């Protein structure tokens, strides 16, 4: 029938661009994802975190600058963790000198500024996340009281942070940027990164294919 | 592009400073020494609401006077005096997580936040071209609201503001909002972004028109607290460090005198 | 440390999978060109060359119950056996038992038709 | 529903993401 030698040629067609990107793969064809990032693939619960302290130890001699964390919080995801489960990370070995950036919902806004103070830091700013349209104006969203057309990054301190690496009086606390992909972050988060500690160790958790960056380790199911 | 027709819509419309009450049925004024060393189960009870007009005095502030964070934790607030109801209360950035435990620790439930984009009147006035006083400054936010169409070609991100902070620039101011359960709310008709032109010495000191705004907010948040004459034979919103000049109607306004 | 590359080189050695990393502690940018779960390993072409030494091209259900690849998509084992063959039409090639190719040189240099993509066209 | 087999952007390999089962498809429906 007429279906069979349609979808015969289309499969022909799709067969022919297949073994073109497989060759071009062969031959060298460098992919989206930059060079010098180093990407993990785990489960944090199940994670040898000393095996990867070790490393860190061994390779740049000193633990990360800037932690970063999107934690699946029990809201729904589809992979969420309970909120002890996210308390008993080993955050307090990870870091010792440095920033943490914490994204949290309003639900769980209570609960991360806990987590922040149980885990050593003091809570001391705060970066807004404003969305914009295509058109350039507020996307808008859904609440209880009022509507929600923003997301917040608490951002908590331990340790002596004041050391050379890290830069003061930077950026602003707004973020003013188009809503990208689904739980997407800005990518002007990480620029702000880049002018808070220029050229150092950062950490990021629960990542995504999306987030790899040069100079970043990442950790996540995905990645 | 910039959208400024719309980002800063409400300052023309249907939104003017209201005209302050004389001493009558419908607004009561009370002169105390000290909110947070006084009693205030007898100048109101059974409030829906208490908005906390607090400037705060914080090392970001600098040379100002304000309240201290510490002298909010020996604010007693009985259960008579306040039932079911929803708190307002500004907040810096370096007072949050106190204000938070503060309230959590007297039985106030954190549930929402609200927060102001600053853009600088000084970088409009320049777009546009190519100590101030009140009035002064009323006046350039009139003439930078009337020539809207000459700066539509500048980029936003070139005229937010950003004031010095240890961490990340100052570019808003936060309102948050704790409530006990012992309402009749009116729930989504307020965003938590609202954009002003503000002049850059003080942006914390809210003026009027935005102050208005709030105000607004908060009534419409909550339309069962309003002042109704002769059904209502008490007052159902409580305002703390109120302005001496502006008694507005349906509400106690408590000045620290 | 102040050298990133290397940095990366030898955390990615240490920390990240064999699928990741390479030998000498290059990222394997095959393995980010494709959808996770679903990158063809060099272990899984030898399995799937010794399956056609093993049983020849014949049909596919074999090598997919005795599980060299660690039950794989079927269909890039149907696809990947044209690239080493260079013929993208093998229904003459059925059953064949090959361990050493010799036809691919041979199918590969006829100029008659399109060596386009390092293969002959049907 | 055939043009929407390819609409979204997969990897090279996931593009036939029903032209894996199609393949029988044809040949049972060839069958009878
Ligand atoms: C809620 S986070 C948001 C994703 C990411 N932060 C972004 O901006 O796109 C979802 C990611 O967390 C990761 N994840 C979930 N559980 C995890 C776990 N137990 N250990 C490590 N990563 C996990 C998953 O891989 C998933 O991609």
């Amino acid at each position: 029938q007429g279906l069979l030698q349609d979808i015969e040629k289309r499969i022909l067609h799709y067969k022919q661009l297949f073994f073109k990107e497989q060759n071009e793969i062969a031959n060298g064809k460098r992919s989206m994802v930059p060079d010098n990032s180093i990407p993990i693939c785990s489960d944090v619960t199940k994670l040898n975190f000393q095996a990867l302290i070790d490393a860190q130890m061994r390779h740049a001699g000193k633990m990360f600058d800037v932690i970063m964390m999107d934690p699946p919080w029990q809201l729904s995801a589809y992979d969420s963790l309970s909120d002890e489960k996210i308390q008993n990370m080993p955050i307090q070995s990870l870091q010792q000198d440095g920033f943490i950036f914490v994204w949290a919902i309003n639900a769980k806004y209570r609960v991360t500024i806990k987590m922040i103070e149980n885990w050593g830091y003091k809570l001391v700013d705060e970066i807004t996340w404003v969305k914009k349209t295509v058109n350039g104006k507020i996307a808008k969203g859904h609440g209880f009281y009022l509507q929600h057309a923003k997301e917040s990054c608490l951002i908590g301190v331990k340790g002596d942070v004041d050391n050379g690496r890290f830069k003061k009086n930077i950026a602003s606390d707004v973020i003013f940027s188009e809503r990208r992909g689904q739980s997407q972050k800005p990518e002007e988060i990480y620029q702000y990164i880049n002018q808070l500690c220029p050229n150092g160790n950062y950490l990021e958790i629960f990542a995504r294919r999306n987030n790899l960056h040069d100079n970043w380790v990442s950790i996540g199911n995905e990645l | 592009d910039n959208q400024l027709s719309l980002l800063l819509k409400w300052r023309n419309d249907k939104i003017p400073l209201k005209s302050a009450s004389e001493t009558d049925n419908k607004c009561k004024v009370v002169n105390v020494k000290n909110i947070f060393k006084s009693d205030l189960s007898k100048y109101g009870a059974n409030l829906q609401a208490l908005f906390i007009n607090a400037l705060w005095k914080v090392k970001s502030r600098k040379e100002k006077e304000g309240l201290n964070i510490n002298d909010l934790s020996n604010l007693k607030i009985p259960l008579s005096l306040m039932k079911n109801g929803i708190l307002f209360i500004w907040s810096e950035k370096e007072i949050l997580g106190q204000i938070v435990e503060i309230m959590e620790q007297k039985g106030f439930t954190y549930i929402e936040n609200f927060s102001i984009m600053f853009l600088g009147l000084n970088k409009c006035l320049q777009s546009i071209n190519h100590e101030k006083s009140i009035e002064q400054v009323t006046q350039e936010k009139k003439f930078v609201m009337n020539n809207l169409d000459i700066l539509k070609s500048t980029d936003i991100n070139n005229l937010f503001l950003r004031n010095n902070y240890p961490y990340f620039k100052k570019t808003r101011h936060t309102l948050l909002m704790f409530r006990r359960i012992g309402l009749e709310l009116r729930h989504q008709r307020t965003s938590d972004v609202v954009f002003e032109v503000t002049d850059e010495q003080d942006p914390s000191k809210v003026d009027t028109m935005m102050k208005e705004y709030v105000y607004q907010m908060i009534e419409t948040l909550l339309p069962k607290a309003q002042f109704i004459p002769g059904v209502d034979k008490h007052l159902k919103m409580m305002e703390l460090f109120a302005s001496t000049d502006n008694y507005r109607p349906g509400w106690i306004s408590v000045i620290e005198k | 440390p102040l050298d990133f590359t290397q940095y990366a080189k030898n955390m990615r050695k240490d920390l990240s999978n064999q699928d990741i990393c390479l030998e000498d502690g290059a990222l394997n940018h095959s393995y980010f060109l494709t959808k996770k779960g679903q990158y063809w390993t060099p272990l899984n072409q030898k399995a799937l060359q010794r399956g056609i030494e093993l049983f020849g091209v014949g049909n596919w259900k074999e090598i997919n119950y005795d599980e060299f690849s660690g039950k794989a998509n079927i269909v890039e084992l149907e696809l990947r056996t044209c690239m080493i063959l260079g013929i993208n039409d093998i229904t003459e090639y059925y059953g064949k038992k090959i361990s050493e190719e010799e036809q691919e040189e041979i199918k590969k240099s006829n100029i008659a038709k399109g060596k386009k993509e390092n293969k002959l066209k049907d | 529903t055939l043009e929407d087999i390819e609409n979204e952007k997969f990897t090279n390999l996931e593009i036939l993401t029903h032209l894996y089962n199609l393949k029988a498809e044809i040949v049972r429906r060839l069958a009878e």
